[PDB]
RNA sequence: GGUCCGGCCGGGAACUCAAAGGAGACUGCCAGUGAUAAACUGGAGGAAGGUGGGGAUGACGUCAAGUCAUCAUGGCCCUUACGACCAGGGCUACACACGUGCUACAAUGGCGCAUACAAAGAGAAGCGACCUCGCGAGAGCAAGCGGACCUCAUAAAGUGCGUCGUAGUCCGGAUUGGAGUCUGCAACUCGACUCCAUGAAGUCGGAAUCGCUAGUAAUCGUGGAUCAGAAUGCCACGGUG
RNA sequence: CGAAGAACCUUACCUGGUCUUGACAUCCACGGAAGUUUUCAGAGAUGAGAAUGUGCCUUCGGGAACCGUGAGACAGGUGC
């Protein structure tokens, strides 16, 4: 699980609209609880892999996930730099 | 209780029952995505659950409705 | 022609001036007795004006921004305080020998760490 | 009331700046605002500059980040226009954007 | 309005007489007393049944517990099962909505003993 | 631990210009609160007065009388061993002790409501007959008495 | 100054505010103290007083204690391996405790209708009012709002008028009858919360593990990240007291 | 407890399905234009098909974006 599901998330991840967020501006009004067409979300939902909001991710600043700060955009472990170079602009003396 | 607005189903099971449903004096099916709620026609014959520990049959036959197959799989010796 | 004063007391956040003559106490719109009503702390706000008697010579208006009773009853007091500082040089004596010129500021060498007083070094009678 | 928001890193900078405007820019329209300042990032730099692994050598530095509202009361060309000519002068950001 | 049951409120007023049969709605007991609508102080033998006869067509299409106390149990019956959708552990005998609540069945089903 | 800074100044009453009224009900608060704990106290003045009819203000300190001790012990094993040597309380702990003798009392006391407890053990102590009266002269039939053994 | 009753929009610079450059309190002068040393008390005068407070730096010396799970690297690892791809699942049982953390034992309480005031915060992998459909978890419409404009607090106390009458209830959510949901391959033998029926221990427990001295523990709240996410952990400042 | 989410989860571990230059990344050898859309299989990894596409320098040379198969060198982990 280290590198992983990156070379399976690269090929599908940019095109999120044209699988749902874009191809639903029609088809998808009808089909929803406000709207009750029953027929149709079922023949939408087959994509799987892709089907969006899904995103394994990419920290690239750490060469592995040992986690993801999302607050921060660096790894679970990253945090000490940012006293030696400023990308956390309160990390200063702590509150304990 | 989470099936939380409608029904939904084991796809990879029922997608495969049907030779088993086309004259169902035929012997048990099987499943270990447990998850495994299943459907109405499917009734007069034997599904069966991978437990994890081993394999337990269950019998689909005459009022099938209600919950997920997990309902009738031993996982540890519950004392 | 008019004088003026300002308090912080937990945590109001409110003015006062003052008027030449006939002696009421309002907050914007309506009297003293209507915006503290049983607030044990409402006697204090008028009291070293009452003094030097205020019923024909001085008059008092309150605005507020954190309302807030409890503190407001002595940022008042630091407030007018101030604004008789210019009306008589006088009184300075007087708000001092009664404590109404002092505002909040003191800690006791609190605990920091763990012991209570942190200050108070280390003591003996010959070590 | 559009805001341009001026800054710089140093006060001696964003101080030059808005000095043109409270005059230019006030010309024949609005009383053009410009010292009034915001939350002026006064605090303290750290960077490692250690020659190997050895005790600190993390230089601590201080800044000033000093910023403030240029108030423009109606758009009216006839007074502003100077402040648009001004963008020869780079190193302050303006960020006129409301 | 002559409503179906087992019990009688015993000389309480209104507000808790109304609540005190064995099994109305004590939230919706506000409205209710208004619907009619009567006093909070009735000791409700003064309402003749006639003056409640006046909600008679919606109550006649309530729960009032000689269904929440029995006939109930023939509504589940279409969910009852194996299959899909709300369970067999309905008519297993268990507990129904607690922490691993299949275990809690000692009591219930024939163990008692840890 | 050398310097005279000690104690706990407050203000007076806001009725009849007493520390004594202040304190008392800054004993009674179990909760803090204070402001309407005042307001009840007062009701207290009150209902003590119901039982003649005049300033019966003027009969709290003659109560209180009664509930001032004049003796504490105190943590003391200096003869290798438990000896108690009370030494006096100085005199503003005199009616302080008191509020925390009727309080004690007052908690549970059994009596109409919060003013009526007080009223009433206040009655109780104008009388003798007081719990925090009993309070009292429990140490000084325990300390007070051991003066002749210290 | 106008009011068409909203700082509304005219209208001007007292002060809060916002805030940059910065600034002013010293035994200063008054009495007592003693060696007119000492310094310790009250006070002129004060926004602190004898570090005025609160943060902070945390030298050698620091237990042969760590950070040995980002450390930075010298001596030394396994390498058919401690190397890297990918779907399942099951940790929680239950006799045992024992405590950490939760509470329930009713009037210095709450319960029902009505009334007076703060803010600490986080905020375009964003936060979202008014406003539509509501038994409500929860649907929809969408102004807005980038840092006092949008929004999430309309802290809880307290106060005025009513109701119980010391009563296991009216309070106990232990919980179990049914009903529903926001996501998900995913929560069920696995949760998290909602609507109505209810109601397990309940009535003041002993011995003996340390909380907590001051603006400090009873008391009185709100926020945050990890992270497709539910911590009671902890973490930080306000205030009746 | 590390775990601030031991039911896709940074995988222990119980396994089964692949491998041991492996997922990731080079220096030369012969060659390639890069990708969009469903249908049937499969538990995931991966398997079997059907259509639609053809970019920038332009010495027509050498290649870029950018995908290949074949060489010799050659890859890694909280182990305290």
């Amino acid at each position: 699980a280290k590198q992983s599901m990156k070379a399976r998330e690269v090929k599908r991840v940019a095109l999120a609209d044209k699988y749902f967020a874009k191809r639903a501006e029609l088809k998808a009004i009808i089909s929803d609880v406000n709207d009750r067409w029953n027929a149709v979300l079922k023949l939408q939902t087959l994509p799987r892999d892709s089907s969006p909001s899904r995103q394994r991710n990419r920290c690239r600043q750490t060469g592995r996930p040992h986690g993801f700060l999302r607050k921060f955009g660096l790894s679970r472990i990253k945090v000490r730099e940012a006293a030696m170079r400023g990308e956390i602009p309160g990390l200063k003396k702590a509150s304990w | 209780r989470s099936l939380k607005k409608g029904p939904f189903i084991d796809l990879h099971l029922l997608k495969k029952v049907e030779k088993a449903v086309e004259s169902g004096d035929k012997k048990p099916l099987r499943t270990w995505s447990r998850r495994s709620t299943i459907f109405p026609n499917m009734i007069g014959l034997t599904i069966a659950v991978h437990n994890g520990r081993q394999h337990v049959p269950v019998f689909v036959t005459d009022e099938m409705v209600g919950h997920k197959l997990g309902e009738f799989a031993p996982t540890r010796t519950y004392r | 022609n008019q004088y003026y004063g300002t308090g912080r007391r937990k945590s109001s956040a409110a003015r006062v001036f003052i008027k030449p003559g006939n002696g009421k106490i309002v907050i914007n719109q309506r009297s003293l007795e209507q915006y503290f009503g049983r607030e044990t702390a409402r006697m204090v706000v008028r009291q070293p004006l009452e003094l030097v008697d205020m019923v024909e010579k001085l008059d008092l208006y309150i605005t507020v921004k954190g309302g807030g009773i409890s503190g407001q009853a002595g940022a008042i007091r630091h407030g007018i305080t101030r604004a008789l500082m210019e009306y008589d040089e006088s009184l300075r004596s007087e708000l001092r020998k009664a404590g109404f010129v002092t505002r909040d500021a003191r800690q006791v060498e609190r605990k920091k760490v763990g012991l209570r007083k942190a200050r108070r070094r280390p003591q003996f009678s010959k070590r | 009331r559009i805001r341009i928001r001026l800054k710089a890193f140093d006060h001696r900078l964003i101080d030059q700046a808005t000095a043109e405007i409270v005059e230019t820019a006030k010309r024949t329209g609005a009383q053009v605002r410009g010292p009034i300042p915001l939350p002026t990032r006064k605090e303290r730099f750290t960077v490692l500059i250690s020659p190997h692994v050895n005790k600190d050598a993390r230089d601590q530095y201080e800044i000033r980040t000093h910023l403030r509202l240029v108030d423009i009361v109606e758009p009216t060309e006839k007074t502003v226009d100077a402040l648009m000519r001004l963008d020869l002068a780079a190193g302050v950001d303006v960020q006129i954007s409301l | 309005a002559r409503i179906a049951g087992i019990n009688i409120p015993d000389h309480k007023h209104a507000v808790i007489a109304l609540t005190s049969i064995y099994g109305v709605g004590k939230t919706r007991s506000k409205a209710i007393l208004a619907a009619a609508g009567i006093a909070e102080d009735v000791k409700i033998s003064e309402l003749s049944e006639g003056q409640i006869d006046t909600l008679r067509d919606e109550v006649a299409k309530f729960v009032v517990e000689g269904d929440l106390r029995r006939e109930i149990s023939m509504s589940i019956k279409r969910l009852m099962d194996l299959g899909c959708y709300r369970g067999l552990r309905h008519r297993r005998g268990l507990p129904v909505r607690g922490q691993r609540t299949k275990t809690n069945a000692r009591t219930r089903k024939g163990p008692r003993k840890p | 631990r050398r310097r005279v800074i000690g104690q706990r100044k407050i203000l007076p009453d806001p009725k009849f210009g007493s520390e004594l009224l202040a304190k008392f009900v800054n004993i009674l608060m179990v909760d803090g609160k204070k402001s309407t704990a005042e307001s009840i106290v007062y009701s207290a003045l009150e209902t003590l007065a119901q039982r003649s009819g005049k300033s019966e203000l003027e009969a709290f300190e003659v109560a209180l009388e009664n509930v001032r001790p004049t003796v504490e012990v105190k943590s003391r094993r200096v003869g290798g061993s438990t000896y108690q040597v009370p030494v006096e309380v100085r005199p503003v702990r005199r009616n302080a002790l008191a509020m925390r003798w009727i309080v004690e009392a007052a908690r549970k006391r059994g009596d109409k409501s919060m003013a009526l407890r007080l009223a009433n053990e206040l009655s109780d102590a104008a009388e003798n007959k007081g719990t925090a009266v009993k309070k009292r002269e429990d140490v000084h039939r325990m300390a007070e008495a051991n003066k002749a053994f210290a």
